[PDB]
RNA sequence: AAUUGAAGAGUUUGAUCAUGGCUCAGAUUGAACGCUGGCGGCAGGCCUAACACAUGCAAGUCGAACGGUAACAGGAAGAAGCUUGCUUCUUUGCUGACGAGUGGCGGACGGGUGAGUAAUGUCUGGGAAACUGCCUGAUGGAGGGGGAUAACUACUGGAAACGGUAGCUAAUACCGCAUAACGUCGCAAGACCAAAGAGGGGGACCUUCGGGCCUCUUGCCAUCGGAUGUGCCCAGAUGGGAUUAGCUAGUAGGUGGGGUAACGGCUCACCUAGGCGACGAUCCCUAGCUGGUCUGAGAGGAUGACCAGCCACACUGGAACUGAGACACGGUCCAGACUCCUACGGGAGGCAGCAGUGGGGAAUAUUGCACAAUGGGCGCAAGCCUGAUGCAGCCAUGCCGCGUGUAUGAAGAAGGCCUUCGGGUUGUAAAGUACUUUCAGCGGGGAGGAAGGGAGUAAAGUUAAUACCUUUGCUCAUUGACGUUACCCGCAGAAGAAGCACCGGCUAACUCCGUGCCAGCAGCCGCGGUAAUACGGAGGGUGCAAGCGUUAAUCGGAAUUACUGGGCGUAAAGCGCACGCAGGCGGUUUGUUAAGUCAGAUGUGAAAUCCCCGGGCUCAACCUGGGAACUGCAUCUGAUACUGGCAA
């Protein structure tokens, strides 16, 4: 891997088209308290099994649609 | 540039000599010095805190003929270095050529002794340096120009040059008329009657 | 291609220039790959006066750089090696 | 607009037209082919992709298709045609 | 060594403390105006109408690709001017050369601008699916044919722009044919693709005396690399507004066809019904982004000229063609707006290149010189081209330097000014006296910016070679626009060279006369109705100086949007009260995770700038070496106290 991305599920109801939610906190450039800036991305994932609620590995692939630059690699929980 | 003005004028609101005409008489009178630098010098000028720290610069100032501008970076030059910045404000306005040409007599005040930086009457560390403001450096080397040597002024310029405390931070000859700047005059060399500190609040602020 | 030529950082009347390594379609003054050298013509006998990485415009060349006519110059004007 | 490489101008011409009759030729016996594979025939087909694939090959070369334009074509033609013959 | 640096004042009140705005001292400017104006160095110079443009110039070059002669230069069998060696025309392209033409390479650079663009952008950091002229490594290619055509000749239409017929001809123009691997398609077997010559010198030998032949150079074809350039994808960041809350049908995804140099809803057909959105979509408004620039002790605030990087545009809208590269700044085509020419039928053109013009404005320069340098195009070269550039001209617009004199000069003149008439002041100031001559003027001399290229010659690399070619010496004759250059010497005579604002307090500097709530002043307070230090004049003084004031503008002081760093009982400010979604925050224990946090390593953070230490221009501004710094971002590996996640 040149890097992976985490991230929980968000949206598995659509023919391959997953999207899935990044998490990160970060310093207010200003005001230095922590907010949440979320991150959706959206990500192959051949023959649809990930779902909705699932936590899921990604890496950064090449474009596979005007939209999709991102596979998944691994699955991580389910049953939310 | 030069200020040019009736130079006691100046002695006088300042309340000190400046040395500005430096020449023969001293400790001035045969002047008026002191009680009516015009109309109402009679007056007593109780003044600011501003106004002390205004004219302790400006003495400093009409004494070695120095207009606002260039002064103002002196200070600031000064206190870009390291060092006192009052200390190194004076040390560079000594560094001045025309100051260390009057200082080492080759002319009676700074005014003339300028003359002659302006008139390429004199020579670095060999070669002819005539703008007056030409800083010195330690070890440096400054002569007469063989043309016109020994002519008038310069003689009575190196004369009276003995009768005043005379210098340490430079040996200078008399005969050939040449003259080492020996070292940076420190604190301690010069002074007594001038206040930096207080030109360095004019400034500060 | 790529090139070693002289561009004039100088000022009017007291030129000094950089000896850079460019895209040769580039300004005399602008975008450069790398600096290798410099080259005031004002030297003076005093001390230094043309400066110049050698083993670097040795790697360019190796890389099919051309070189100017005047750094070409220098170059065969430093001597060499000595 | 006056200024030698006007020449440049009546020159592309010359260029255009030459390079429009050859590139149509050639897009003719491209089209030649998938009209067999639309068909069924696929010795026509294979007919096709034979008299076809060197002037593709050949244009290229030449450079008014440069390189791997010609590949795809050959190679999307070759699928099809065996895709059932 | 290298950010080691922070000040307050005036003004509400009779007075006070608080609250709170207004104002002021400071830095900064691509500035304007008013008064004034001596010289030089560096720099800056349409901020407005992305308004419109007369004229010149801003892109060509190669005869060592090609047929070539029309100009002028020579030469030539031979005809001659004849004044028998000096030479004239018919002609002849014979070569030096070269208009026009074909061809090659450049016209995608350099230079202009900030309109559009809140993202095909920019900055930071990354990624995979691509092409890449000239230059460069490697490996082989470079056979043998064919039909054209411009030029030109003849005829011919137009006022012009520029055409119509018919021939006629060369090539590095063009096309077949061969050849075909470490290339392309293909699991394989197989199938399939290319090219151009041109010079320089040369022993036999000899040829149709043109050359073969030898020989070196240079270009030409193919494949894989490099180098550089460019295309593309992701993430974060990069203005404002909810008096905009919903947006979306190629829309989101899939499958296949097509397409591109390349991944891809890029496109299509068909299927799925998705995709975005309060972590602010959509809509609206404004805007090129960066490095950095100004300010501030910092944190910030403001800003994006001049220098460098990226993007974008080239009269307006739209298109593509050529090409390695363009949807082309001095290319093409269509539409439009507008302008020019005309013989009235038809043609032509785009300054946001340089200069210049009209127009707008408070305001922003010469229709200059030169390729000498550096850099770019083409050429083997010599060279040609280069409003890039290097210089010059204009403006105190700014920065920096310098000068306009230096010493001496008293009972201290004259005049002016104040005065209790005693005197004070202007004032060592003037005059007088000695002295100096920078600068400007004048006259002499005289660096550097110059490397190289040209011939010779010498050796070496080659080769048949001592010829050519390339490389490195040697000598000789040379090459500067700036330029009356820098700098140097002499010449004369203080000789040509001082102004502007201010003086009630803040705020440095006081009197008199005039005036009388008038004339007028004023940044704030506030001055003016008979003694005005505040109006106007005068004497004197203070401040700055070839500038000085006024206006405009940013930040500062303003802790007056308070993150650092503030407030809401009565001064501006707690919603009339409650319940609660989202959101923020969350007792206490153990385990786990490693996102927040912390550590280290690596890479990156363009150069210039800033800063420290030096170096070079007589100093300085200016120029330059080298560091330091760029407080950032990412990757990897670690640490687990705190926070976040999971578990109990
Ligand atoms: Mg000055
Ligand atoms: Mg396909
Ligand atoms: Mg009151
Ligand atoms: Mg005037
Ligand atoms: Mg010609
Ligand atoms: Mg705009
Ligand atoms: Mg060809
Ligand atoms: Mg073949
Ligand atoms: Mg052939
Ligand atoms: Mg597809
Ligand atoms: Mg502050
Ligand atoms: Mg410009
Ligand atoms: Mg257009
Ligand atoms: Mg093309
Ligand atoms: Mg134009
Ligand atoms: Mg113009
Ligand atoms: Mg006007
Ligand atoms: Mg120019
Ligand atoms: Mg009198
Ligand atoms: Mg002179
Ligand atoms: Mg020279
Ligand atoms: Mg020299
Ligand atoms: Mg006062
Ligand atoms: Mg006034
Ligand atoms: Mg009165
Ligand atoms: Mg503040
Ligand atoms: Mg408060
Ligand atoms: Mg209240
Ligand atoms: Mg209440
Ligand atoms: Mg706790
Ligand atoms: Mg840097
Ligand atoms: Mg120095
Ligand atoms: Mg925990």
């Amino acid at each position: 891997k040149i890097r992976t991305l985490q991230g929980r599920v968000v949206s598995d109801k659509m023919e391959k088209s997953i999207v899935v939610a990044i998490e990160r906190f970060v310093k207010h450039p200003i005001y230095g308290k922590f907010i949440k800036r979320t991150t959706k991305l959206h990500v192959h994932d051949e023959n649809n099994e990930c779902g909705i609620g699932d936590v899921v590995e990604i890496r950064e692939c090449r474009p596979l649609s005007k939209t999709k630059s991102w596979t998944l690699v691994r699955v991580v929980e389910k049953a939310v | 540039a030069r200020y040019l003005g009736p130079k006691l004028k100046l002695s006088r609101r300042e309340g000190t000599d400046l040395f500005l005409k430096s020449g023969v008489r001293a400790i001035d009178t045969k002047c008026k010095i002191e009680q009516a630098p015009g109309q109402h010098g009679a007056r007593k000028p109780r003044l600011s805190d501003y106004g002390v720290q205004l004219r302790e610069k400006q003495k400093v100032r009409r004494i070695y003929g120095v207009l606002e501008r260039q002064f103002r970076n002196y200070y600031k030059e000064a206190a870009r270095l390291k060092g006192n910045t009052g200390e190194n404000l004076l040390a560079l306005l000594e560094g001045r050529l025309d100051n260390v040409v009057y200082r080492m007599g080759f002319g009676a005040t700074r005014a003339e002794a300028r003359q002659l930086v302006s008139h390429k009457a004199i020579m670095v560390n060999g070669r002819v340096v005539n703008i007056a403001s030409y800083q010195v450096s330690p070890n440096d080397v400054v002569s007469i120009r063989e043309k016109a040597k020994k002519q008038s002024r310069v003689k009575a310029a190196l004369e009276l040059a003995e009768q005043r405390e005379k210098p340490t931070w430079l040996e200078v000859d008399a005969g050939k008329m040449e003259g080492t700047f020996k070292r940076k005059p420190e604190r301690s060399d010069l002074s007594a009657d001038i206040n930096e500190h207080l030109i360095v609040e004019l400034y500060s602020k | 291609m790529v090139t070693i030529r002289l561009a004039r950082h100088g000022a009017k009347k007291r030129p000094f220039y950089q000896v850079v390594v460019a895209d040769s379609r580039n300004a005399r003054n602008g975008r450069f790959i790398e600096r290798v050298g410099f080259f005031n013509p004002i030297a003076s006998e005093k001390e230094e006066g043309t400066r110049l990485d050698l083993d670097r415009i040795a790697h360019w060349v190796g890389q099919g750089a051309t070189i100017s006519d005047r750094v070409a110059a220098l170059i065969k004007e430093v001597n060499k090696a000595a | 607009n006056i200024k030698s490489a006007k020449k440049r101008a009546i020159q592309s011409e010359k260029a255009r037209k030459h390079n429009a009759s050859r590139r149509s030729m050639m897009r003719t016996f491209i089209k030649k082919v998938y009209a067999a594979i639309e068909a069924g025939d696929k010795a026509a087909a294979q007919k096709a992709f034979n008299e076809m694939q060197p002037i593709v090959d050949r244009q290229a070369a030449k450079g008014l298709i440069h390189k791997n334009k010609a590949a795809r074509h050959k190679a999307n033609l070759t699928a099809q045609i065996n895709k059932l013959a």
